[PDB]
Parts: C-alpha cells; sequence; structure tokens
RNA sequence: GUCGACGUACUUCAUAGGAUCAUUUCUAUAGGAAUCGUCACUCUUUGACUCUUCAAAAGAGCCACUGAAUCCAACUUGGUUGAU
RNA sequence: AUCUGUUUGGUGGAACCUGAUUAGAGGAAACUCAAAGAGUGCUAUGGUAUGGUGACGGAGUGCGCUGGUCAAGAGUGUAAAAGCUUUUUGAACAGAGAGCAUUUCCGGCAGCAGAGAUUUCAGCUGUU
RNA sequence: CAUUGGUGAGCAGCGAAGGAUUUGGUGGAUUACUAGCUAAUAGCAAUCUAUUUCAAAGAAUUCAAACUUGGGGGAAUGCCUUGUUGA
C-alpha cells in the first residue's frame, strides 16, 4: 500500500492541488519574509539586468551553475 | 457504516448518512413526534403559515413606529391569533416574530386540546378516540385529529353520548342515568 | 494476493500447451479452475498438510495425461519445451511450502525426499543436501534421519567420509540410541569389508592393519558401552546396585545382538570380534564382578564361547580335536562353576553339540559321530 | 417641586497566562498518535417481528362450506389391595 | 379486657416542592431477522516469491569464495633478540553450494546386462 | 341485613341417535350481467413471426417552457442577467 502510493504521489506530482498540497510546509515568519525580500531584490536584479541587455547589444549570456566562480588555478 | 478510524474521519469530516444541513435538525420529525401528527406535510403547511404570519410583521416593522396603519394591523393580527389560540398573550408585537412556531399551532389541534382538558391521558389516546368516533365539538362529531380548535370552541369539545367511555366515567362516578342514555 | 500471483506464475506452461497441439483452452481453464481451488486452500487460513497432498496428488496426475497426450498426438515421447519440467517444477514448490508450513510432519517429509530422489536426472545432490540440511537442523533428536541421510549418501555416492561424518554428528545429537551405535557399527564394518573384497578384486586381477582387522568398530563398541550405560543410568535415576545390575544386563543384551551382527558378517574375522566382546565382558564392569554379579549371564558367555570355538566351522567339515578342544574348556567350566551350573552348562553344551552334529550326520554314516554320541551321553 | 448647584452616601464597570477543538490535509504548531481488501469466537448496545400488562376502545360488517382447539354430557380404562 | 396508643414491619399513597423524562411505561418468548460497539482467538510469515519460458537443466572441468596451518615478505622493537602487527604473497590441506564461465558430455535410437518395486531405474556396448 | 362481589356444589324447568364457547382457511355477495389474446374492418386460441418489409404521411413557439421556493439578513466562489474586451 505505502509503495503503491508512493508511486502514485509521483505520477500525479505535476497536478495542481496535488502540486499545491505538497509544497505546503509551515516556515517561520523570519525566514517568510526574508525570502519575499530575497525575491524582491531578485526581481531588481532581473530589470537591471533586462535594461542592460537593452543598451547593450551583444551581452554574454552566463550561466548560473557558473556564476559563482572568480575563478581557477588550472585552466581547462 | 462502522466506526471511522482516526485517519479516515480526516479525510471524511463532511460525511454524515443521517444528519444533512437541509434537514434543519429534523425539526419537524422532532414536533410530529410531539404533538403525534400523522399527515408528513402538516408541519411544512403550517411553517408556511407561520412563514406568512412572520413575513407581515416584518413589514409591519419596517413601518415607521407612530404609523396607525401599523398600530392597527399589528393589533389585528394580534387579536386574531389569540383568538385562534396561537398566540397565549396580547402584550408584545415581538411575539408576532417570537412566539410564532408550528408547535403553537400544533397545540392546538384536537388531540392536544383533549390531553389539556384531560379527557385522554396521552395525546395517542386521543388520536385513537377520535378516530373511533367518540368526540364532538358541539353537535358535530369530529374523526379528523387534524381539526383545529379555537378558544371559543374549546368549550364545546366533548364526549359524544352513548360513549362508552362516558358510560364509564359515569359508572366510576356512579352517576349513570339511564333514561338519559348515559 | 498471493493466489492471484501464484496462479499468473502458472500462466506461461498454459500458454506452452496450448502452443503446442497437447490441451485445449478450454481443458486448460478446467485445470486453472482446479488449480484455483487448490491454491486458495493453500494460501488462506484453516489449511492443512492434505490439502498439499491433494494438490501434489492432482498434479501428478496432470502430468501422467501431458505425457499420454504427448505421447499420442506428437508421436514424442516428450517436448523441448517448458511444460515437461513446469508441473515436476510446481511439485517441488508445493513440497518446500508444505515443509516450511508445517515442519513437523514427518510423512511430508519423506514424501518430499521420495520425489527428488526419484527425478534423479533432474534434480541436484545439492537440493538433496539442503532438504537433509533443513530437516536434520528442525529434527535433530530423530535417529531415523540420520541413519537415512547416511543410508542415501553410502549408496548412492559412496561417500564415505560424508557417511562418517553424518553418523558422528548424529550420535553427538543422540547418545542415548542404541541404534544409531548399531548403524554406525554396521557402516563401518561394510565399509572395512568393501575395502578387504577390493584388495583381494586387485590381487585377483594382477597377474597387517587395524583398519583391516576391525579395530574402529571395536572402538565404537566400546565408547557405546560406556555412554550407554551413562546416559541409561541418567534416564533411570542397594537400590544403586540393582540399578547397576539391571545397566549391565540391560548393555549385555545390546553386546549380544552385537555379537549376532558379527555372526551375520561371514567375510569379517568372526573369531576376533567375540575374543574382544568375550574380553570386555571378562573384564569387570559397574563396581561388581561380572561371574558373581550374574552368574546366569557367565555361564551363558561361558557357553557362548565354548559353541562359537567351532560353530564358526561347518559340521560337515568340523575338527574333532577343535571339538575336544571345546569340550575340554566346556570341563573346565564346569569345574569352576557351581553343580547345578555345570549341570545347566553341560545340558546346553550336549543340546547345542546334538543341534550341531548329531542330526546333521548319523552315527553309521560317520564313524566319529559314534564317539561323538558317546561324549554327549557321557556328558 | 419627577427644579438646579454643592455636599454626602450608594450601584456597576477590571484584566491575564495556558491548552484543545473548529479548513473533506493544514485554525499556524514541527517536542504530536494513528496509511494493512475478514477468517472465526465471546460479550454488550439498539431496532424489528410474535404474544402481552397497566387498560381500555374500535371492529370492511353478511351468508355458505371445510379444518382445529376448549368446556360439559355419554362411553372406555385405571383407582379405597389408595385417585387427586 | 365494648384496656390504652406509641413503636416496629407490611399495605396505601392526596397537597406542596424538587429532580428526570416524554409518539405513556413496561413484560415474555428465539438454531428469528437486522444495525453497530468492545475484546479475544488463529503462522497471521514474498524487504522484493520457485531450481528452469532447450531463451533450459544435469554431470564434469576451469576460475572465484571460505576456514585453519605452514613458509616468505613488510612494519615495529632489540646491543642481537624474543615478542607484536600486517588492507603482502606462496604452498599444502580441509571445504561451502554460494557466484562466474564452458567453443567438454548427457536429456535421440538399437541392443546387452544388472538392480529396484510385470514394470521401472540408472549403467554398459553400438549407432544417430 | 344487603351484596347490580368472586369461586363452587346442587334442583325445578327446557330438552328428537348431544350441547355450549372459540378459531384458521376457502367460496359467493358487498354498483346494474354484452366472453380470452393480438400488430385488431381481422387473425389467433396447437399461433404466426420463411411476406413484416417497401411506399406514403410525419420536424412552429423557429427549444416558449420551475405557474411547483417556510421567515429575516446576506452571495468568497458558483448560477442568472446586463455591459464590456479579444478573436
Amino acid at each position: 500500500k505505502l509503495e503503491y502510493d508512493e508511486k502514485l504521489k509521483e505520477r500525479f506530482r505535476h497536478m495542481p492541488e496535488i502540486k499545491r498540497i505538497s509544497r505546503h510546509r509551515h516556515v517561520p515568519q523570519v525566514i517568510k519574509k526574508a525570502q519575499e525580500i530575497k525575491n524582491i531584490e531578485l526581481s531588481s536584479i532581473k530589470r537591471r539586468e533586462a535594461n542592460e541587455r537593452r543598451t547593450r547589444k551583444d551581452m554574454p549570456y552566463i550561466s548560473e551553475r557558473k556564476k559563482q566562480i572568480v575563478g581557477t588555478v588550472h585552466k581547462y | 457504516v462502522r466506526k471511522l478510524k482516526h485517519h479516515e474521519q480526516k479525510l471524511l469530516k463532511k460525511v454524515d448518512f443521517l444528519e444533512w444541513k437541509q434537514d434543519q435538525g429534523h425539526r419537524d420529525t422532532q414536533v410530529m413526534r410531539t404533538y403525534h401528527i400523522q399527515n408528513r406535510e402538516d408541519y411544512h403547511k403550517y411553517n408556511r403559515i407561520c412563514g406568512d404570519i412572520r413575513r407581515l410583521a416584518n413589514k409591519l416593522s419596517l413601518l415607521p413606529p407612530t404609523d396607525p396603519f401599523r398600530r392597527k394591523h399589528e393589533q389585528l393580527l394580534l387579536d386574531k391569533l389569540y383568538a385562534m389560540g396561537v398566540l397565549t398573550t396580547k402584550s408584545k408585537i415581538s411575539d408576532l416574530e417570537n412566539k410564532v412556531t408550528v408547535s403553537a399551532i400544533c397545540r392546538r389541534r384536537l388531540p392536544v386540546i383533549m390531553h389539556r382538558l384531560k379527557m385522554a391521558e396521552t395525546i395517542q389516546d386521543a388520536v385513537k378516540f377520535i378516530e373511533q368516533g367518540h368526540v364532538r365539538v358541539g353537535p358535530n362529531l369530529i374523526n379528523d385529529p387534524a381539526y383545529l380548535v379555537t378558544r371559543n370552541m374549546e368549550d364545546y369539545v366533548t364526549w359524544v353520548d352513548n360513549s362508552k367511555i362516558k358510560k364509564t366515567l359515569l359508572r366510576y362516578r356512579n352517576q349513570i342515568d339511564d333514561f338519559d342514555f348515559s | 494476493s498471493k493466489t492471484r500471483y501464484y496462479l499468473e506464475q502458472c500462466i506461461p506452461e498454459m500458454d506452452d500447451l496450448v502452443e503446442k497441439g497437447l490441451f485445449t483452452k478450454n481443458e486448460v481453464s478446467l485445470i486453472m479452475k482446479k488449480r484455483t481451488d487448490f491454491e486458495h486452500r493453500l494460501n488462506s487460513r484453516g489449511s492443512s498438510i492434505n490439502d498439499y497432498i491433494k494438490y501434489i496428488n492432482y498434479e501428478s496426475n496432470v502430468n501422467k495425461l501431458r505425457a499420454k497426450r504427448c505421447k499420442r498426438i506428437l508421436q514424442v515421447k516428450k517436448t523441448n519445451s517448458l511444460s515437461d519440467w513446469s508441473i515436476q517444477q510446481r511439485i517441488g514448490f508445493i513440497y518446500q511450502r508444505g515443509t516450511n508450513k508445517f515442519p513437523q510432519d514427518l510423512k511430508f517429509w519423506a514424501m518430499y525426499l521420495n520425489y527428488m530422489k526419484a527425478r534423479g536426472n533432474q534434480t541436484s545432490y545439492k537440493k538433496i543436501h539442503n532438504i537433509y540440511n533443513q530437516l536434520l537442523k528442525l529434527h535433530p533428536t530423530n535417529v531415523d534421519i540420520w541413519i537415512s541421510c547416511a543410508k542415501y549418501e553410502y549408496e548412492v555416492h559412496a561417500n564415505f567420509k560424508s557417511c562418517r561424518n553424518i553418523f558422528q554428528n548424529g550420535l553427538r545429537f543422540n547418545p542415548d540410541v542404541p541404534k544409531l551405535w548399531y548403524e554406525y557399527v554396521k557402516f563401518e564394518l561394510n565399509f572395512i569389508t568393501k575395502l578387504i573384497n577390493r584388495r583381494k578384486v586387485m590381487g585377483l586381477i594382477n597377474e597387517t592393519n587395524p583398519a583391516l582387522r576391525g579395530d574402529i568398530a571395536l572402538t565404537i563398541f566400546d565408547v557405546c558401552m560406556k555412554t550407554l550405560g551413562k546416559h541409561y543410568i541418567n534416564k533411570h535415576k542397594k537400590m544403586n546396585i540393582e540399578l547397576n545390575k539391571e545397566t549391565l544386563n540391560y548393555l549385555f543384551s545390546e553386546s549380544l545382538r552385537y555379537i549376532k551382527l558379527f555372526d551375520e558378517f561371514l567375510d569379517l574375522e568372526r573369531d576376533y570380534l567375540i575374543n574382544h566382546v568375550l574380553q570386555f565382558w571378562k573384564n569387570d564392569m559397574y563396581d561388581l564382578s561380572l561371574r558373581k554379579d550374574l552368574p546366569e549371564l557367565y555361564l551363558k558367555t561361558v557357553m557362548i564361547d565354548i559353541t562359537l570355538n567351532i560353530r564358526y566351522m561347518p559340521v560337515e567339515k568340523l575338527d574333532i580335536d577343535q571339538l575336544q578342544l571345546s569340550v575340554k574348556k566346556y570341563f573346565a567350566y564346569i569345574s569352576k562353576l557351581d553343580s547345578a551350573s555345570v549341570k545347566s552348562l553341560k545340558n546346553e553344551y550336549r543340546s547345542y553339540l546334538q543341534d550341531n552334529y548329531l542330526k546333521k550326520m548319523n552315527a553309521e554314516d560317520d564313524p566319529r559321530y559314534k564317539i561323538l554320541d558317546l561324549i554327549i551321553s557321557k556328558l
């Protein structure tokens, strides 16, 4: 019964209210307010980057998995 | 239905096969059990009549208070319902919304009247005595239990003559006169 | 559920049977209705071992019908398909499930073992060993299972090392049972007799040792006497002296029956084995003198030695000198014993000599038979 | 004098801390405890049936045929050498 | 005793008040029918179902695996040692059924012979 | 004394090979008599269905359609109505 329930949840995880119930957690108020502050700040950086991409004809698109790296000693 | 387990009740909080919100608490069944109402639609016909009374009272209330029309019609309605016996008093206007119930009308039915007159020990006994032909209201025999008794008409609710019940009570008091037929 | 799973496992066999000309689909449906009944009875509550036996019988008769149908229609002894081994696999699986559920039914264990031995070519010695391992762990105090294990390993595989190890472990678990000691002695005597006859076969094809003597069986005999006496005392534990005398009498019967086994073993040195057992009984046991404690058994042992001095030799080829030596030993024993004991021993010796020689040969036929009749009259 | 002002006397108005229940998961808390296709037995509660008391009352009614029960009469058997 | 009238136990139960209840309150019968509750009993046992779809099995061999012993090496220690450790290797021995591979053989036929419970069983000799 | 109390034991009288209560079932009547079945101007009743299908005729609210609601306040989202936006 438990295995069937897990496979069925995995199959229908993509549905709206199944996703709505599944993603719900009670989160502390400090963490929630800091999440919405970081969301607003990320949106502000997104509009600034959109303005920069509008200004510059050819800007490089850097990957999220590339952004954190300043450098490496041995080049590839 | 068996008793739900704890995890089942949480997923089945709204489930109930015997009590629905449209049943309104089975108030109709409660009132018919109290006053031995046989017909199923009697409560709802009485409820429609009570609804007419309450709608008219609400409209009279929305009229301005120092209105001769409002005062005259409220006193007319209070006097009419008191004369029928639905209202016990004529003191308050607010009884036209608070004290008009189906049970107030059902207390004016013939078996409840007989049980209050001590003619029968229970309302069900009074019902059976009515259907068995023992009861007259004036000269007229009434075998309908649903017959509604007015305050004036209470004074002529009596046993029929040649009734075994009437002979029994006279024989108990040792006052049976066979010339009068008892 | 489990019934549904087992039926779906039965499905590919019926796929194969329908694919060949053997069975009609409706016939398959009737067979699966019976199997549904049997699998439900096995996997439900309230089952018995008789349900397993009935299901095995049904599958056996299904296999017989399949064999007849394969002979008749396709004219081939067996197809190369799934269906010829699948019923056998199912019967083995029913046996395995039944033995796992009710391990206490020794008849069902025997039926399992007999079936797996009978289908010899398809089965494995590993499978028979595993069934023996499970059964011997579940019933270690059943002597017959140890004996059957050793017997299977001795006749089928001729594995004398495994037979010796089985007998030793079984006697470790059952040291009080005389039967397992007897079977161990019989196995060891069989092994040394086979070795002797194998050496003789080599000696006739082409162109000593305590193993060939029998000292292994003699050591098993001695350890048998000590262990059986100790455990008999532990089971039944002036009155202690009476109990010790009863224990000695009890051990004497097993010793005499070992003597009978030795007499059955003609190829071995019967005189050597009887000499050893009478040497042991001449040695005192249970802190009491043997002859003083059991004079009847002492006279019986003396008469047994005197008779078995010549009883190995035939009456037809009997030696007069050996008979005279036996009579002299009997006279010495009669002189040593009491007068009533001497009379009883003389009567027993006369009866034994009569049944040996006097009925076999006539006094007119043999000149020495007249001397034997004179000696019997003297006795 | 159902008049005011002042004086006096009296009447009535507080509030918190914690927990649980209430969303067809979640009442906002991670300090909590519940996810399984039935086989049988035992006990308990409830309601139907049939009969009935307190304790009556009313009979969809009349004829005909055919069963049954009960009480007397009569006959039979047992019984003062003892029925009930 | 046409003596006395308190007590104790039955019978009876009006008035007031108080509490509860209300299609008036019960009772009897059962291998009856129905709706539920509680507690027991019962191997009640797939943590990934069986030894197999000739896509297979059995026998054998090779490899692997297991155990202790012996030898060698290494590390440690020592004035030399002894002792101790070893995820080091080799050899002999005893195994397990528990893995892997097989381009070995057998699950065709004929015949001989033996054994078991008239049939069956493996085996041998031929052949395919 | 009375008993319009109960339970009994007995007479007169009545009185034809018995009498008295109780109860189950079935039939007739309880309105005023013109026969069964069907696809019905006829056929069947033992059915037929192995002629049972063709042709003809046949389409309004240009879907009108809760006359069907206990009373007082409401209506997030439904539903109804109206307006609007984009196709």
